[PDB]
């Protein structure tokens, strides 16, 4: 796989932030990076 | 671990111990650079930038550029 | 006196053992075996061997020397090469700074005679020093 | 003390002005 | 794990502190002359300043004031 | 008769007056984290929210002390 | 109608220098575009490399110039004033003893307020020339 | 007379082109209360209380770019003039209030009667307001002085620590060659624990020190405003 | 923010990235000019100025 | 769409920043450059020669 | 992205692939049980 | 006899004497908020309310620095 | 023998004296809205009376403030 | 007439001066480690966030200490 | 006219400045004390880590003392 | 002009000064003798522990006091 | 030139210096008795008991007070 980048995130941690929702919970229950 | 206020990382868990201990690890289809991994020191076997150079050469090298600097007007003095 | 000593000799030993080098392992136990020092050892072969080396070393300069004025070096010239030239140029230039100094056993530069600096010479509060 | 001086700030404060009116539009789009 | 047949680790320690204390034996005498020769010189800027005063006084008298 | 003086020592004397105004500072700043701890064990549910106001009113604190501090470096460099 | 308001309006070709931009916009986004470079304002990155990369340039050139522009004038002015108050005084002078006279001068600056104050106050009964040797 | 100079943000502007030339997420902020004003819902404002928003996140990358970096030594804070800060705190300042004074409601400033009916009105409570729009100023002049003085306070005390750890250091090693060696080795020990400790303190203070910049402005900006409750 | 990147366990890794062995290169830098400082600035052969009290910078801002 | 940080050219965006957006502080900001340039633009040759 | 695929990964990333690609299962029970062991040892 | 002296150093002393007022100042500001922590942590819901009171009480309290403050300029620079 | 001096600038040092005056007013000002927070909490539904209260007492105690301020800008200018 | 005077031993009273800006610092510590015990004593899960919190108030307490200190130092040597 | 005085008793009154700090520094002592005998009647079982927690804040109050009083001496023989 | 003067009197104000240091070691010991009352009201059952952490911090304080009653003597008798 | 001087008037000076410690001393009486009114009103079984440890705290900042008298005196009659 390539070594780019992806959407970026600020340095945040989106199982905490104010708008969790809008980040997608996989299976293992981490919520995703983007959309 | 820590180096100054530089703490490295360290990836959170994700599987249950139920699941854990389910899975067989073989280290056959790892990486040569990432062997016997270990958390503590995980750039053990990482490659070297430039082969031979060693950390405590570049800092030589800069003690070095520390004495030039202080010492060169010693040895080639220049008028005002 | 004795707690520290007992407490250093402790994390020594904690450490030697710590290290996973089979080499170095078995080298310790046979001379803990035999109450030789490995250390000493490894001096000596060291030693033995740079000895046996020197024709080596003086083959290889004369190889590496016709190998740059061949001109073979500069035809697979890299960054590498150019960071290692760097290098090499820093030691020149420290060495032979350094060299000088030693070659006339002081600092600075002496102070000739028609100097008006010799007035400092001559107010020397230890003229030992 | 230059920080209490009072001999060049107009040409001193140029610097915050060109700030804000100059560079302060470049930094926002 | 036999006795030790030499005593080479010791030995090197035992250099190293010799050394060191020749090296604070030199550094004591060296402190003490450089204490001697401050107070050498002291006096000698003391006795400058007397005579440079002697000569004022001396040169006071011949004013005549 | 008219005589002017200027005597060159006083700007030390001014100088440390002025470092006394920290002794205030410092005892200031002590009394808001004792009430820090008198209270995180009082309700520590709040202990973030605490912790926040105390680094407040140890800056407002502080910065008085900086005040005396600048006429300390100003006369201490006149 | 001479000018356009609109960003749109393009005064060149899509394709031009596009190599060069290219691979400045690798040099700036290999490092900073990861989620670990996570900045506080815009100020403060969030990869440790960045830091020990920039912080000693910084130094480095601040100092090169604070040692070749601003110091260089101390220095001078010190040279200048203890042997002639002129210029070409100082140019009667050898190297060696600009270079005696400027590294005396680095010693002042190192004692600063912590060390002996002989190196400026003249004791009584010293020979060495005094304010009005020149003068 | 006219002077021509620059600042010393040169290489940080070409580090901002290069690295900014593409988006990047913004989730850290020095003053994050300038977004949030209003905590409770159905309240809303008229007034345009998110215009400061844009001049906070300026002035915080503008003074961070000069005071965080300055803790780098021979770096210069090209703006550090007690009056320049005035300017800038009086643009600020007295802009906000003179958008609330053009509003030309004087009902607004019926809070600064301070007290009740009961207080006597010319002998307490007129004096508390004048005691009030005097304060407004002097909370303006303390900003300014502040600012000033913690930078000015902070990089004293470090260019007189290194002043003195550099003769320590230089004029005093050879005594690890010496029989006093453990008095050297402790004074050490304890200059650089006073560097780091320094060094953490001046980098937590300068954010600091931003924070409450910019929390006076916004306090003045909530002394004067009214928010209405939808229904 | 300081939330990651590369980290050397040791000062043998300083060599395992770029930016690290130019940050081991400058604290070399840094600390080895000590010890420069230290043998120039104290050897047998300096000499003070003798005319280091025909002016100084206390008068001069005095 | 249209969106004046996006579609307009930097002087433009300017100008609209400073009159319809913080058009008070502009006001402010040359008001107190005047000042500075009224009566903080003379340094004396004394002066001059002291700092 | 294909301007940057000359620059390769280095080392924190090839770290980062290793832990978070297929074989993240493996390394993290691998890196778990010697957490355990060593905290077992350490007790 | 009639005698005048001018003694040109005694402004720092003054100066000094002003910044001594900001211990107080300082000490004030400190112990409101110790008492606004110690106070939240009884009654957390009103915690935004004494907020607003405890700073209404460093805007009155940090003014009487500056009179001190001022006194200090106006002797410094004179 | 008779003789009489007349030093100038031993006013900023009674200007100075007076000024550290404000201390115990600044103190008192922090005294009295420490306690105004505590009371408020422990009875919330008399925070406007307390508020008054507390405005009375700072403003005697501005008063004295005043009449130090009174003292030092006398013997600063006289 | 023109007179300049230059006080040597004046840096000694200054300096004894700053000195005492230690006295409120030690005073303020004190305070922190007193309200510490109370807390503890009455919340002893928390001998940890307590003891960490008592620590930030120390070193900025000691800052101050130091910023006084570093005068008091430098009027000595100058 | 240049004049240069060197008084030598006022290396005294600097070293009894220097000793006031002490004050600061024993009444600390006193606070720390004086709040540990009621922790400990609060919570007899924490008995031994207070007492700890109470050391470590007599030597760090103490600390400033001695940094204070090496100021006292240094000018008391010089 | 180099001039040399030696007051013999400002010994005596040397020590005077260090005699304050007391002012905060009396009372000090005031406030462990204070709450160790309360503590034993509070809980009578602990005299002895508390009795004997009270002369602790008494004899703490106390060293302090005789720093400072040292520094006064010396500069009394010198 | 070498002055010797000795004034003989500021041995009063240094002995009020000296007085002023009794403020610290009395002030410290104080507290333990009003400290002393609350645990006699906690619990009044006690009073002989809390009784006699008051006194003892006075036999011990008392004994303080006479360090600082016995200077007064020595300075006022040498
Ligand atoms: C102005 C001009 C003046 C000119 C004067 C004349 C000049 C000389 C002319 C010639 C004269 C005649 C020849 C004389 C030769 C003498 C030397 C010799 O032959 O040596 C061989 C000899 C070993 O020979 P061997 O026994 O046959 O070896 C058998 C095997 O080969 C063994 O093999 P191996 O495997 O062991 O190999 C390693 C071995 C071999 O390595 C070497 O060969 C080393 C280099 C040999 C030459 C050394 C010359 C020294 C001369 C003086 C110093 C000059 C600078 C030297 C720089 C050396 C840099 C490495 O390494 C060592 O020797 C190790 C020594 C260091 C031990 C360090 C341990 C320290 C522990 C401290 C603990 C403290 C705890 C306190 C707790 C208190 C609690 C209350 O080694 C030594 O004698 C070593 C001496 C080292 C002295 C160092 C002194 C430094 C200054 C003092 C310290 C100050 C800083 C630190 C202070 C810290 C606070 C305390
Ligand atoms: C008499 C001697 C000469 C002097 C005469 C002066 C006359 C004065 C009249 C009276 C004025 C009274 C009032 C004065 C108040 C001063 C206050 C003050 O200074 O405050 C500090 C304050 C410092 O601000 P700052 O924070 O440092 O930021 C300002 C910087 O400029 C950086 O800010 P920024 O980065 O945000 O700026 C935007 C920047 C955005 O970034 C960039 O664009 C990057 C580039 C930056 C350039 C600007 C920085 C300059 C750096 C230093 C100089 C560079 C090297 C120059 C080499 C000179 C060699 C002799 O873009 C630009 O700068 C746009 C210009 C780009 C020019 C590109 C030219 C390319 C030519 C290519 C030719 C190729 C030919 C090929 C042919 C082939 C044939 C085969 O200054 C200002 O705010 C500006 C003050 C200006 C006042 C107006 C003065 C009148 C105009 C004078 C023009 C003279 C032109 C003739 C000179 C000829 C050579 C001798
Ligand atoms: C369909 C046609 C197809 C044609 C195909 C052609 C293909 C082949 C290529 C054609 C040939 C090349 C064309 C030009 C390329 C230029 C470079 C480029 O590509 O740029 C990217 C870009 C390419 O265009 P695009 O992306 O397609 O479309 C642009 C967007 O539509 C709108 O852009 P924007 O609005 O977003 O941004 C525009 C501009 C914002 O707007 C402006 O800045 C425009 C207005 C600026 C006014 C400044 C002067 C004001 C003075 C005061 C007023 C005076 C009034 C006087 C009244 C009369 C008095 C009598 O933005 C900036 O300022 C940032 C960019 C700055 C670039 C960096 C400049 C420095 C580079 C230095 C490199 C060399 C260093 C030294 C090397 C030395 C080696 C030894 O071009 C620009 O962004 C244009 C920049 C223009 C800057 C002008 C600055 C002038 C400063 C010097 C003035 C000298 C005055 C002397 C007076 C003397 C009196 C005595
Ligand atoms: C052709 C142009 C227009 C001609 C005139 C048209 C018809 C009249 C227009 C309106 C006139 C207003 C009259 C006053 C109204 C009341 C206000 C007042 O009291 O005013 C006092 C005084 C006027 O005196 P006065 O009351 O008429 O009576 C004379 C008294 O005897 C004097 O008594 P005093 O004691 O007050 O005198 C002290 C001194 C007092 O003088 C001052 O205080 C000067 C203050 C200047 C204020 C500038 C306002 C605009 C600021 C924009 C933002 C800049 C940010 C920072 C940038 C830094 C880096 C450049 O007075 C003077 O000497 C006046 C000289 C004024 C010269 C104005 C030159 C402007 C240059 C702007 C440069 C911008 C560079 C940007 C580069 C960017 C490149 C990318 O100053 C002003 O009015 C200043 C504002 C003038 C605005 C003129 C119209 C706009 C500008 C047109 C020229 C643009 C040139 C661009 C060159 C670019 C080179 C690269
Ligand atoms: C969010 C918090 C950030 C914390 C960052 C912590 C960084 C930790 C640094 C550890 C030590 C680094 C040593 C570097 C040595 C360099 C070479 C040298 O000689 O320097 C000596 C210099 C000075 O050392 P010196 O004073 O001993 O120098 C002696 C020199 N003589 C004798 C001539 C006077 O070192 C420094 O000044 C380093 C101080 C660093 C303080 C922290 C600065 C943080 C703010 C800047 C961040 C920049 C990030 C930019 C990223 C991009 C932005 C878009
Ligand atoms: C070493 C000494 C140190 C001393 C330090 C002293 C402190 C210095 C602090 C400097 C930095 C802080 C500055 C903050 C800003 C201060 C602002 C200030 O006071 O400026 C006042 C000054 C007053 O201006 P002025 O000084 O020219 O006043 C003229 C008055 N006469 C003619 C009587 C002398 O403002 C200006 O300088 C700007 C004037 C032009 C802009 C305004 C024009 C419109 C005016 C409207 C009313 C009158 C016209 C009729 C209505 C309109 C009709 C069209
Ligand atoms: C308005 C002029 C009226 C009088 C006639 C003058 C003609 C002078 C001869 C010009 C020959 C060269 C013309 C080259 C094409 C110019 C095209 C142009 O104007 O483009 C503007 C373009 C910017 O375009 P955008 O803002 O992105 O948007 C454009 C679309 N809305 O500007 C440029 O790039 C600069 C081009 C400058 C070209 C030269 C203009 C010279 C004008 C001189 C006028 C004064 C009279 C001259 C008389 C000359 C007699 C011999
Ligand atoms: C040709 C070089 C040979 C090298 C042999 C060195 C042997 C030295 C052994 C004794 C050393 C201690 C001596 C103690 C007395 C020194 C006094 C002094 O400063 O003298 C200087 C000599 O000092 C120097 O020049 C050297 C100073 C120190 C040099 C340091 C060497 C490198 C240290 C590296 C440190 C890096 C960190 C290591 C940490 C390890 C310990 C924790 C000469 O001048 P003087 O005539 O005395 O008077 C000058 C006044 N006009």
């Amino acid at each position: 796989v390539g070594n780019g980048p992806t959407f970026s995130t600020g340095g945040e941690c989106m199982n905490t932030c104010d708008i969790q929702n809008a980040f997608p919970m996989n299976d293992r229950g981490v919520r995703s990076s983007s959309p | 671990y820590n180096m100054l206020v530089f703490r490295d990382p360290k990836r959170r868990p994700q599987l249950s111990e139920e699941e854990r201990a389910k899975v067989v690890v073989n280290q056959a289809e790892w990486p040569e650079e990432f062997k016997d991994f270990d958390p503590d020191d995980p750039y053990k076997n990482s490659p070297e930038i430039i082969k031979g150079m060693s950390s405590w050469n570049l800092f030589l090298w800069g003690v070095e550029c520390a004495f030039i600097y202080q010492f060169y007007e010693l040895v080639f003095p220049k008028s005002i | 006196l004795c707690n520290a000593a007992s407490k250093v000799q402790a994390r020594s030993a904690k450490k030697l053992a710590a290290l996973t080098d089979a080499g170095i392992q078995k080298t310790i136990s046979e001379h803990n075996a035999n109450g030789t020092d490995a250390a000493v050892s490894s001096t000596k072969r060291y030693l033995a061997e740079q000895r046996q080396l020197f024709h080596y070393r003086v083959v290889r300069f004369f190889d590496e020397c016709h190998y740059i004025i061949s001109g073979e070096y500069f035809a697979q010239y890299t960054k590498v090469n150019l960071i290692w030239d760097l290098r090499f140029l820093t030691k020149l230039v420290v060495l032979f700074l350094i060299g000088t100094v030693l070659g006339r056993q002081s600092i600075f530069p002496p102070i000739d005679p028609d100097s008006p600096l010799v007035e400092a010479l001559v107010t020397k509060v230890n003229p030992n020093y | 003390l230059e920080p209490m001086s009072t001999w060049y700030l107009a040409s001193w404060a140029m610097v915050w002005y060109y700030a804000f009116f100059f560079w302060m539009p470049m930094v926002w789009t | 794990k036999a006795a030790p047949k030499t005593l080479h680790q010791v030995r090197n320690v035992a250099y190293f502190f010799a050394a060191w204390l020749g090296v604070q034996k030199g550094y004591i005498e060296k402190s003490a002359n450089d204490r001697l020769w401050v107070e050498h010189q002291r006096k000698v800027r003391q006795q400058n300043v007397e005579r440079q005063q002697a000569l004022d006084s001396i040169k006071l008298m011949q004013q005549g004031v | 008769s008219t005589v002017a003086i200027s005597v060159q020592g006083l700007h030390y004397v001014g100088t440390g007056l002025a470092a006394i105004a920290l002794a205030g500072v410092g005892l200031g700043i002590g009394t808001i984290f004792g009430n820090l701890l008198v209270a995180c064990a009082r309700q520590p549910n709040l202990t973030k929210m605490l912790f926040n106001y105390a680094i407040l009113g140890f800056a407002l604190t502080e910065a008085i002390g900086l005040f005396a501090l600048m006429l300390a470096f100003l006369m201490l460099f006149s | 109608v001479l000018f356009s308001t609109y960003r749109s309006s393009r005064l060149v070709s899509k394709e031009f220098l596009h190599g060069p931009v290219m691979r400045f916009r690798a040099l700036g986004e290999y490092y900073f575009q990861r989620a670990w470079n996570g900045t506080l304002n815009w100020a403060l990155p969030g990869e440790y490399r960045l830091y020990a990369v920039m912080i000693p340039f910084i130094y480095f050139y601040h100092r090169w110039h604070n040692d070749h522009t601003l110091d260089r004038d101390h220095v001078e002015k010190a040279m200048i004033m203890r042997w002639g108050g002129t210029l070409e005084d100082v140019r009667k002078l050898s190297a060696k003893d600009q270079l005696r006279v400027r590294c005396f001068t680095d010693i002042e600056k190192l004692y600063s307020a912590y060390g002996p104050k002989d190196t400026y106050l003249q004791p009584p009964g010293d020979t060495l020339p005094g304010k009005d040797f020149y003068r | 007379m006219f002077l021509f100079f620059f600042c010393d943000l040169f290489w940080l502007r070409l580090l901002l082109c290069m690295y900014y030339c593409v988006w990047s997420r913004l989730c850290f902020i020095v003053y994050f209360n300038c977004l949030m004003l209003i905590f409770d819902f159905l309240l809303f404002c008229l007034f345009d209380l998110y215009l400061f928003v844009g001049l906070c996140l300026f002035l915080l990358l503008w003074f961070m770019l000069f005071n965080l970096y300055s803790l780098i030594l021979y770096y210069c804070i090209t703006y550090l003039n007690l009056y320049l800060l005035f300017c800038i705190v009086f643009l600020l300042y007295i802009a906000f209030l003179f958008l609330f004074c053009f509003l030309c409601d004087f009902f607004l400033f019926n809070n600064l009667l301070v007290g009740d009916s009961f207080m006597d009105v010319f002998f307490i409570r007129f004096l508390l307001c004048f005691l009030e729009c005097f304060s407004l100023l002097c909370r303006c002049l303390s900003t300014f002085l502040r600012l000033f003085c913690n930078l000015l306070s902070s990089h004293f005390l470090l260019l007189m620590f290194f002043d003195f750890f550099y003769f320590i250091f230089v004029f005093f090693f050879y005594g690890v060659f010496c029989y006093w060696f453990i008095l050297f080795i402790f004074v050490f020990c304890f200059c650089l624990l006073f560097y780091v400790f320094l060094y953490l303190l001046d980098l937590f203070a300068a954010i600091l020190q931003l924070f409450i910049f910019c929390n006076m402005i916004l306090q003045l900006i909530m002394d004067f405003l009214l928010f209405l409750l939808f229904v | 923010m300081l939330l990651g990147g590369f980290v050397p366990r040791r000062f043998s890794q300083f060599n395992r990235d770029p930016c690290w062995m130019f940050f081991i290169f400058s604290v070399g830098f840094w600390l080895g000019e000590y010890p420069a400082m230290m043998i120039k600035y104290n050897a047998r052969d300096l000499v003070y100025d003798p005319h280091r009290y025909v002016w100084s910078h206390h008068d001069d801002h005095h | 769409v249209y969106t004046r940080w996006k579609c307009d050219r930097l002087p433009v965006f300017q100008l609209k920043l400073f009159t319809q957006e913080y058009p008070m502080h502009a006001a402010v900001g040359i008001f107190t450059i005047i000042f500075l340039w009224k009566h903080m633009s003379h340094c004396s040759e004394e002066t001059e020669r002291k700092y | 992205y294909d301007h940057l695929a000359s620059w390769g990964k280095d080392a924190f990333l090839r770290r980062l692939e290793f832990e978070n690609g297929p074989l993240r299962d493996q390394v993290e029970a691998h890196t778990q049980r010697l957490l355990a062991e060593r905290a077992a040892i350490a007790k």
